[PDB]
């Protein structure tokens, strides 16, 4: 109460220095603070969002700046394959002349750093070519993070702050986000693009100073008022149209013709002018069901209470789920967390096969690196939905209230669960692992006839399905007669198939008995992190080892030594065992997509086709032969631009050895080797007038098995994204 | 005042490792101010190597 | 593996195994327990030394055969 | 100082105040068991945390429970 | 014929891979004395080489575009005996081990100290027991039938 | 002619609104009333609002047809002869479906 | 113009240092 920690005094009380590391960690658990109330806990969070939106406006807005202040848009629009983009200049006072000669690139006078984000295409496509608007965006953007920081500020003040009945609100919650929070931004956005990024791919120029005398169609607004609507549909651009000229273009605004542009090899915009048009009007009309002030619409709680199935098959069903719901935060937190998981990893897998920016399909390095990026954030997220829901078992459950529903028949069959999830996972790893050795040693042997190949026929079929025609099956879209294809043939197959039938883009790769056991280990991790997860959500409330472990909470160390030892007993240790698990199954992931796309770009496929079969091709023809030109950034003869990365590869490699430090050893060793660091520097002379004010002590249990997970989790990272881009960048192909 | 020794009952108590198992029952205590009089023997051991316990009348179903 | 993590999870899983044999009428009597915690450390370090002395063999027994 | 509990399982085997480190539990007369005895814990603020006391208690579940509290000092094991 | 793949007959890599095969055997063989035990050795490895590749081609294996055999796992009648029969055979062998070893598990449940039992295995009960899998499927459907499977 | 489909449209949803299918909504608005948390509507709890505007759903009609009743049939109606419109509009032909 | 060159020690050394003096004070005030 009176020292660092003012919302514990119970970590303000000790004298250790234990009480700064602690400070930090607890800052963001408003539950834990004391004298605390639901009024509170509320308002802070809201706070806490209105700043999280004030910082995000203000990365935007300083990245805008950046870009616009010491890069080369202006250079770039004009020959977009010929021009490396540039993010920010480079100050360094320990820089060498033959460094400040080397990292020279582009049209800049002085070393820069080439921009692998993204932006120049995203920023080229919407209509932005000048630096006066990225300017303009910057201002607007520092603006609306004044605004969200002054917003803040007020609603924390005791006249506007709102009351907890307000925060309950579900419904009014519910229809006013799906009403105007998914439809009218799909709706100006569809407005955007029909006013001025279709103008610009045109060759035209529509700004604020001139976008009221300027006509987006000829027509008006005519047509879409009395019915006809194909009139906006009408004089599409030509296959020689050629982007951000006026030389074969055309007028229509909406279209379905499906495929890529010729030249961009990007979707077209009139495609994403009416797909959001038609998801504006699909949310606008979906955001009217749930009940409010005026008397007409639908009541959650009946409509959840409606639901049990007659013969008791699923219990009470799902009484009492509102009142669970609603009354705990950390449900809503996995619930959520869940979803942005599944649509992260759902943008991550489109992004790459179907791009809507022009001019970034033949930047390999940004494709990858976005690619890895969003996998790897999909993954965290994917697992902290896991933690939250331990969390909320652990801290807001209550078993009489939810007697006999569905959470208390989850509760009842724990053990078949995680039964049957250890039978899968022991299966596939088994079965994978055999199958990988048994390849290994026939190629080792040098009969390599012997292998086991098998071919991935139902996905082969699958695709097949869809309009290729590289296997041989005629099936729904494959086949010229049919009713799937005589329906659709009249308005996007003609170009979807001949999108999907090119063998240059990602449209839909081929596929052999090398995708077989990959997608198989991919399997096997995604089970092995369930079952990880899940046991350590349901056993959190107690187990026969522990009866009682909702008791102490949801960290704590262990039990002691008794009862043959409780070592990682809680569930926080579960989320950090499955950590491990979800860096794997990510690093799996990310090195079959960058060696299947890297043997694609390189113009060879056999390579893939044949090595992919045993582990070690796997280690020969992909780490080691692409190494050879990241480790040789610097050498005793000299350096070049690829010096920096090669730097961060070894930085990455020593601070995961540290991790180990900090995951095998404990703290006896520490403690004792401290007391005697403490003795000696008490008894030496000339150093015992400075006194410390905080006992030195060694970290704790806990604390160290996160500083291990974050130092593992900071070197994967560094050193994947460090040889990812160093190799993809070091031949540019 | 309890079950007859010998005889097999059914454990009740979800904090004890044996719940929803058989034991024999070795003796019963007659003090009527004793909370636990019963006296329970099972066939196996739980993390720790005890093999006994003690349960209330309301604790152990006959069976 | 064994160097990483603790014996209460272990134990805990190894719960859930032993009840899905009971239902089947397969189970021991002599019952299933995690090792010990000196058991695993001891497994550890056995395992990552020899993984390591092994490694360094094969590639120095390679390279000074193949080259020599 | 951590905070340690004892229920009414308890069967007066005395073991755990003999397995205590730093004299915190000790017993009193009782009731309600055979050996007419109980044990309590008054000297709370001289725990360490060793949890002996668990270790060495014959029940299906533990009689006495410690449960780690606020730390100071004493309960640091400091010497320095 | 499946998927765009080529019987192993016919296709040309088969071919083109035996000819490496052979042509490395050979330059090895060319070494030692044609009386010399090396050189039967490497002729019989000549010859069993000789002997995979036409059994491969004889049992009517789909080689791919590289040239190596693939399996297809579809249940196509042409494709049976690549995984369904070999299936079927692990399947009954693991089912003949699992009943006896739960029947002796059985069988020994009764005595009163059984972990003796399981640390020093008794030879002649084990000896009866083992040859009672011979028609574990029917025994296993008549106790799944009459409700001796599942403990209750 | 776009007022000739959008008023045949506007009347026959406004007709079955009114005269058929008024009892089965009233009905089943009643069966599913305010919503509730923790057994309290969200007015009762302390949101002043979440108040029922019952001023403006009085009305003067003997079978009890309000504004927002109107407003909804009327969208409905609206949608439909829309989507007519446009898909009379357009010369798309199945070709055997 | 020459900004990098007055804004980047500002950055990279003067304002840590403020800040840890800062932070110090603050932790070690009773
Ligand atoms: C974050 C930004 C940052 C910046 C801008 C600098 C900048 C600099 N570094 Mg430092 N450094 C940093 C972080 C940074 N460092 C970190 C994180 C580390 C740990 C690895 C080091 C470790 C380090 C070493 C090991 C060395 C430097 C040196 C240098 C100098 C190189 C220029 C030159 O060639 O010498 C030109 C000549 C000079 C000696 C400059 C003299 C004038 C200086 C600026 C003093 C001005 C005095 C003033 C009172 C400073 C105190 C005020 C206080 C608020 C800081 C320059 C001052 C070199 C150095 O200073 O030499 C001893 C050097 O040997 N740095
Ligand atoms: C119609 C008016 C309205 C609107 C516009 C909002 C909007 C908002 N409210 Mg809500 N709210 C309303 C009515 C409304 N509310 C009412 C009546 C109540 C009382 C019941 C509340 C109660 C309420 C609370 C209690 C809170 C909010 C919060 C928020 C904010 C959410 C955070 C965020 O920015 O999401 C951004 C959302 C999106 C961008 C929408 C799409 C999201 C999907 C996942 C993305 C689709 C991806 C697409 C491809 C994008 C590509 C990106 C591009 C770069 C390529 C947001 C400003 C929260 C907050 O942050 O407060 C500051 C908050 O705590 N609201
Ligand atoms: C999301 C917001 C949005 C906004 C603010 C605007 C704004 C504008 N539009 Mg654009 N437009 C949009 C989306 C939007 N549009 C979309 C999704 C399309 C695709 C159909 C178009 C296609 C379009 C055309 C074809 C034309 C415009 C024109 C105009 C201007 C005249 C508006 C007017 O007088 O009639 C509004 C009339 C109404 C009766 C209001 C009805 C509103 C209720 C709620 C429905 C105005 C600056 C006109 C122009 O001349 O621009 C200079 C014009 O010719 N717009
Ligand atoms: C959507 C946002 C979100 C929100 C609002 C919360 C909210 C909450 N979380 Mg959850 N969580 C999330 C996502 C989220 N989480 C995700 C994605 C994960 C998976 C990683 C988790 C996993 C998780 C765990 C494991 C725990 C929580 C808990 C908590 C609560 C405590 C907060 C705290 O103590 O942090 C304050 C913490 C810090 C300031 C210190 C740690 C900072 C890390 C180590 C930084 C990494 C270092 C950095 C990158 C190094 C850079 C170096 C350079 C070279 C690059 C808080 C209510 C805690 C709980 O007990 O709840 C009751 C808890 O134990 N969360
Ligand atoms: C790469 C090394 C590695 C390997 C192979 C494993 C393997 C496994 N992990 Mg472990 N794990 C590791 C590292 C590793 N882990 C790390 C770093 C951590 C972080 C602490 C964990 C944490 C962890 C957790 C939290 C969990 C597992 C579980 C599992 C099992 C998953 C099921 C399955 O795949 O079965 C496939 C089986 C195999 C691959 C095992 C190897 C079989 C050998 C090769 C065959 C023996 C044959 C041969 C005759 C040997 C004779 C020996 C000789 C002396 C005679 C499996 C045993 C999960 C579990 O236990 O599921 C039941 C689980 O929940 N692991
Ligand atoms: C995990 C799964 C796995 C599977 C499914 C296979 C599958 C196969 N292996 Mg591989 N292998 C594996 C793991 C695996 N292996 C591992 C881990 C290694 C490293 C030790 C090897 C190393 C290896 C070698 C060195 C060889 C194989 C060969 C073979 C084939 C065996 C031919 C045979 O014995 O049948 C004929 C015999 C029988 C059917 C025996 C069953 C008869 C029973 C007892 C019935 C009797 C009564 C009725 C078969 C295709 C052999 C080959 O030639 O492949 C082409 C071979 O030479 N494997
Ligand atoms: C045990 C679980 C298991 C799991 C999780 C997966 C997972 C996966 N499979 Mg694999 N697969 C399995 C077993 C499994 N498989 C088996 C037993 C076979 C037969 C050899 C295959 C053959 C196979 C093919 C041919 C393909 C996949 C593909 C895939 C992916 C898409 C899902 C799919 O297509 O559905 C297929 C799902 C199953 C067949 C369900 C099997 C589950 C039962 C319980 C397995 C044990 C059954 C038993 C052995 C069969 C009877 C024996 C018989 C001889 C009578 C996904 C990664 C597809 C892909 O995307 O490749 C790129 C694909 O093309 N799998
Ligand atoms: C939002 C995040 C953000 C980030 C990460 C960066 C990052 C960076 N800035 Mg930029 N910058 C930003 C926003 C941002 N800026 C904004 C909003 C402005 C307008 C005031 C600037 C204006 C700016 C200048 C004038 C300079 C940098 C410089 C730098 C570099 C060194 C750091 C520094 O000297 O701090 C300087 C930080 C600021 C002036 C504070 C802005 C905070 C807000 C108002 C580094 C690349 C230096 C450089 O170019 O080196 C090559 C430099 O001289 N920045
Ligand atoms: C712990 C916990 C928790 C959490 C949980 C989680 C986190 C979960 C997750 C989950 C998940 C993550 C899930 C997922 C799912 C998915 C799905 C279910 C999918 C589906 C799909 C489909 C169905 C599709 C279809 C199709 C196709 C195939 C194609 C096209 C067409 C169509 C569309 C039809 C909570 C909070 C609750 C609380 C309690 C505890
Ligand atoms: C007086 C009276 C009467 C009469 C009445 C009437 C005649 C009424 C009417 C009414 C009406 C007549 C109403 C209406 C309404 C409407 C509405 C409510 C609408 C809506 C709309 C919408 C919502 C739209 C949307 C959209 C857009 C904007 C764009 C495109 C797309 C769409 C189409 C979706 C009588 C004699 C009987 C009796 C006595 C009294
Ligand atoms: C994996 C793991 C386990 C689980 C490991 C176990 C249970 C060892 C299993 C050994 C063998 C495979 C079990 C079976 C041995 C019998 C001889 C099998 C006889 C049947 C045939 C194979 C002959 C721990 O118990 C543990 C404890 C403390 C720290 C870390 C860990 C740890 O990492």
């Amino acid at each position: 109460a009176l020292r660092f920690p003012r919302f514990s005094q119970g970590l303000a009380q000790d004298p250790t220095t234990r009480r700064i590391w602690f400070g930090i960690a607890t800052a963001h658990d408003f539950e834990n603070h004391d004298d605390i109330t639901e009024e509170r806990l509320y308002q802070n969070i809201f706070a806490s969002h209105f700043g999280q939106l004030a910082i995000i406006f203000l990365w935007t807005s300083g990245n805008l700046f950046h870009v616009a202040w010491q890069g080369n848009f202006e250079a770039w629009v004009q020959d977009p394959l010929h021009v490396r983009p540039i993010a920010h200049a480079i100050w360094d006072p320990h820089f060498g002349q033959p460094a400040v000669e080397a990292f020279t690139r582009g049209g800049a006078l002085g070393p820069v750093n080439i921009a692998y984000s993204g932006v120049y295409q995203w920023w080229y496509t919407i209509g932005l070519r000048t630096n006066g608007d990225l300017y303009t965006g910057a201002l607007f953007l520092l603006f609306l993070s004044a605004i969200s920081l002054i917003a803040g500020w007020l609603h924390l003040q005791p006249k506007w702050k709102p009351s907890v009945s307000w925060f309950k609100n579900a419904e009014s919650r519910l229809n006013h986000h799906l009403s105007g929070l998914f439809g009218v931004s799909s709706l100006a956005w569809t407005g955007h693009l029909v006013h001025v990024a279709i103008p610009g791919s045109r060759g035209e120029y529509v700004r604020w100073n001139n976008f009221l005398g300027v006509l987006p169609h000829p027509q008006g607004l005519g047509p879409l008022f009395t019915g006809q609507w194909n009139l906006y549909a009408q004089n599409p651009d030509s296959s020689s149209h050629l982007f951000g000229t006026s030389q074969g273009t055309g007028t229509a605004i909406l279209t379905l013709l499906g495929g890529f542009h010729p030249q961009t090899q990007s979707l077209w915009l009139t495609d994403i002018a009416h797909h959001h048009l038609a998801i504006a009007i699909l949310f606008l009309v979906a955001g009217h069901m749930y009940r409010t002030n005026f008397g007409i619409g639908h009541s959650i709680k009946d409509l959840l209470e409606a639901h049990i199935p007659p013969g008791g098959r699923l219990g009470r069903g799902h009484r009492g789920l509102y009142d669970t719901i609603n009354n705990s935060i950390h449900f809503q937190l996995g619930l959520a967390l869940a979803s942005l998981g599944v649509i992260t990893s759902l943008v991550a897998q489109h992004m790459y096969s179907l791009p809507a920016y022009a001019f970034i399909a033949q930047d390999f390095t940004t494709q990858a690196a976005l690619y890895t990026h969003h996998q790897y954030i999909a993954g965290f997220i994917m697992t902290g939905a896991f933690a939250h829901g331990a969390i909320f078992f652990i801290r807001d459950y209550n078993p009489e209230q939810n007697e006999d529903n569905v959470l208390a028949r989850m509760l009842d069959h724990k053990e078949a669960i995680i039964s049957h999830l250890s039978w899968a996972s022991l299966f596939l790893g088994f079965h994978t692992l055999g199958l990988y050795v048994h390849n290994d040693v026939m190629l080792a042997f040098g009969t390599p006839e012997k292998q086991i190949l098998i071919e991935p026929i139902f996905a082969q079929w699958i695709q097949s399905a869809h309009g290729k025609t590289s296997y041989g099956f005629d099936v729904l879209l494959s086949s010229t007669n049919s009713p799937a294809f005589n329906a659709g043939r009249s308005i996007w197959l003609p170009g979807w198939l001949n999108a999907i039938n090119e063998n240059s883009n990602s449209l839909f790769l081929t596929i052999g008995p090398g995708d077989f056991l990959v997608h198989h280990a991919i399997a096997l991790g995604l089970h092995t992190t369930t079952l990880i997860l899940v046991k350590g959500a349901l056993d959190a409330r107690g187990s026969k080892l522990m009866p009682d472990k909702k008791d102490f909470g949801y960290s704590f160390p262990c039990d002691g030594p008794g009862r043959g030892g409780t070592c990682d007993i809680s569930a926080w240790d579960a989320f950090y065992l499955a950590v491990f698990w979800m860096l794997n199954t990510i690093g799996w992931v990310t090195f079959y997509w960058h060696w299947k796309h890297i043997t694609l770009w390189q113009g060879n496929v056999s390579q893939f086709n044949e090595s992919s079969t045993y582990l070690m091709g796997w280690l020969r023809d992909y780490l080691w032969l692409n190494s050879s030109q990241l480790i040789n950034g610097y050498n005793p003869f000299g350096m070049n631009s690829l010096s920096v990365w090669a730097w961060m590869f070894l930085f990455g490699h020593l601070v995961w050895a540290t991790g180990f430090m900090f995951l095998i050893s404990w703290r006896g060793y520490w403690q004792e080797l401290i007391e005697t660091l403490a003795w000696a520097h008490e008894r030496t002379p000339l150093a015992n007038l400075i006194r410390w004010r905080d006992k030195p002590v060694a970290l704790s249990i806990v604390q160290a098995r996160l500083v291990g997970l974050a130092h593992f989790s900071v070197g994967y990272i560094f050193t994947y994204a460090a040889f990812l881009i160093a190799s993809t960048s070091g031949k540019f192909g | 005042i309890g079950p007859k020794r010998g005889s097999k009952v059914k454990i009740l108590r979800k904090e004890s490792y044996w719940y929803k198992n058989v034991g024999s029952v070795v003796a019963v205590d007659q003090d009527p101010k004793t909370r636990y009089p019963v006296v329970v023997r099972f066939a196996k051991v739980n993390y720790a190597n005890i093999s006994t316990n003690n349960y209330a009348l309301d604790e152990v179903e006959e069976v | 593996m064994f160097l990483f993590s603790g014996r209460g999870y272990w134990q805990e899983l190894i719960e859930s195994i032993v009840w899905a044999h009971n239902k089947l009428k397969v189970a021991p009597a002599t019952q299933p327990r995690a090792l010990s915690i000196v058991q695993g450390r001891a497994v550890g370090v056995t395992h990552y030394l020899l993984g390591g002395i092994a490694t360094t063999w094969a590639f120095f027994l390679a390279r000074i055969i193949a080259v020599g | 100082s951590h905070s340690v509990k004892i229920y009414d399982t308890c069967i007066g085997c005395t073991q755990c105040v003999r397995a205590c480190p730093t004299d915190v539990l000790e017993m009193i007369p009782w009731d309600g068991c055979k050996a007419k005895q109980i044990a309590s814990a008054p000297r709370t603020e001289d725990c360490v945390g060793c949890k002996r006391c668990e270790s060495a208690c014959p029940t299906d579940f533990l009689s006495v429970r410690v449960y780690l509290w606020h730390e100071t000092t004493r309960s640091m094991g400091l010497a320095y | 014929d499946i998927s765009g793949l080529t019987p192993c007959k016919d296709s040309k890599q088969f071919a083109k891979r035996e000819k490496q095969q052979i042509k490395k055997l050979e330059s090895s063989l060319k070494l030692y004395a044609p009386e010399s035990a090396p050189a039967l050795a490497l002729n019989a490895q000549i010859e069993k080489t000789k002997r995979r590749f036409d059994n491969y081609g004889k049992y009517g294996l789909l080689c791919g575009s590289d040239g190596l055999p693939h399996l297809i796992v579809n249940g196509d009648q042409r494709h049976w005996g690549e995984f369904i029969t070999p299936g079927i055979l692990f399947l009954y062998i693991a089912g003949w081990i699992g009943w006896v070893g739960r029947s002796y598990l059985i069988a020994i449940s009764g005595e009163k100290k059984p972990a003796m039992k399981e640390i020093i295995i008794d030879v002649p009960l084990a000896s009866r027991i083992i040859f009672r899998g011979f028609i574990w499927p029917v025994a296993a459907y008549r106790e799944f039938l009459n409700g001796d499977l599942i403990a209750k | 002619s776009p007022s000739i489909v959008i008023s045949l449209s506007t009347g026959l949803s406004l007709f079955l609104g009114r005269f058929v299918f008024f009892n089965f909504q009233r009905e089943n608005v009643a069966k599913q009333g305010l919503p509730e948390q923790n057994g309290k509507t969200h007015f009762e709890a302390g949101d002043d609002r979440a108040k029922e505007y019952v001023s403006l759903l009085k009305s003067n009609d003997p079978i009890g047809f309000n504004i927002v009743d109107v407003l909804a049939w009327g969208s409905i109606g609206h949608i439909v002869a829309y989507y007519i419109l446009a898909t009379s509009s357009n010369g798309y032909d199945p070709s055997f479906f | 113009n020459n900004l990098p060159s007055i804004f980047v020690p500002l950055v990279g050394l003067v304002f840590p240092a403020i800040a840890m003096a800062s932070l110090f004070l603050h932790i070690q005030k009773n």
